């Protein structure tokens, strides 16, 4: 949703990373968002026993 | 072909405050909700101005 | 008729500037106008408690 | 025994993609690098791609 002026290309955030893309064909707005997201941990009872 | 129009070489200029004039984008690129410092040949603010 | 023109010089400094939700640059802070502005200009925050 | 953390949630490419711009005309590799007369030091030319 995010309206670019007409001699602007590239969005960047506060940690400089480009989050809003102009597609040069279509000349429609998208964003981007990282892949990763969510930690993980495992339980473990011991190797030695399982 | 021109003829000069005034004799008078120059009044006393008078000078008013520019309170926070000229204030142009350094770059081409699209923030939102950002607090962003830059570097550039601004004009000071609250300045003389002919 | 009436018309009337102004010039101002420009000079090497240091701007912190807001930005809007829609893009558009709303405020800006001169970082060597007084002690207050700097320390505006480094606590990146419009309003110094 | 014990719970122990782990690298985070990663999520890897599927596809590649390419946006460029639709153009077509090839740049003028034959008047720049080709051309009969070229421009002295002093006096050189400049000219937009
Ligand atoms: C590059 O190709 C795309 C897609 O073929 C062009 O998009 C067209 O844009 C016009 C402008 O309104 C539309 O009327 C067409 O319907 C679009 N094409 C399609 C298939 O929907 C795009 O314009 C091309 N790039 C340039 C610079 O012309
Ligand atoms: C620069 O101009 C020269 C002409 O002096 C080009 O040389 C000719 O190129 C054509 C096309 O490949 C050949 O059929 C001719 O045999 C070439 N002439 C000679 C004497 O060999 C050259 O190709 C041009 N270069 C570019 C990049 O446009
Ligand atoms: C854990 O496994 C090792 C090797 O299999 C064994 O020597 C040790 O006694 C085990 N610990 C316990 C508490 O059973
Ligand atoms: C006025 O214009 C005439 C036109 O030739 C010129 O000769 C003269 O020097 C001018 N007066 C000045 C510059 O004071
Ligand atoms: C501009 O300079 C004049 C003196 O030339 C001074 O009286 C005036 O206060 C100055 N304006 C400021 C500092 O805003």
């Amino acid at each position: 949703n995010k309206k670019f002026l007409p001699f602007q290309q590239f969005g960047r955030d506060i940690a400089d990373t480009t989050d809003a893309v102009r597609d040069p064909q279509t000349l429609e707005i998208l964003d981007i968002t990282p892949c990763s997201f969510g930690g993980v941990s495992v339980i473990t009872p011991g190797t030695n026993t399982s | 072909q021109c003829v000069n129009l005034t004799t008078r070489t120059q009044l006393p200029p008078a000078y008013t405050n520019s309170f926070t004039r000229g204030v142009y984008y350094p770059d081409k690129v699209f923030r939102s909700s950002v607090l962003h410092s830059t570097q550039d040949l601004f004009l000071p603010f609250f300045s003389n101005v002919t | 008729g009436a018309a009337a023109y102004y010039v101002g010089y420009l000079q090497p400094r240091t701007f912190l500037l807001k930005y809007n939700e829609n893009g558009t640059i709303t405020d800006a802070v001169d970082c060597a106008l007084d002690p207050l502005s700097e320390t505006k200009c480094t606590l990146k925050s419009f309003t110094v408690e | 025994k014990g719970i122990y953390q782990t690298s985070n949630f990663r999520v890897q490419p599927t596809e590649s993609i390419v946006r460029f711009p639709n153009i077509t005309n090839l740049c003028p590799f034959g008047e720049v690098f080709n051309a009969t007369r070229f421009a002295s030091v002093y006096a050189w030319n400049r000219k937009r791609i």
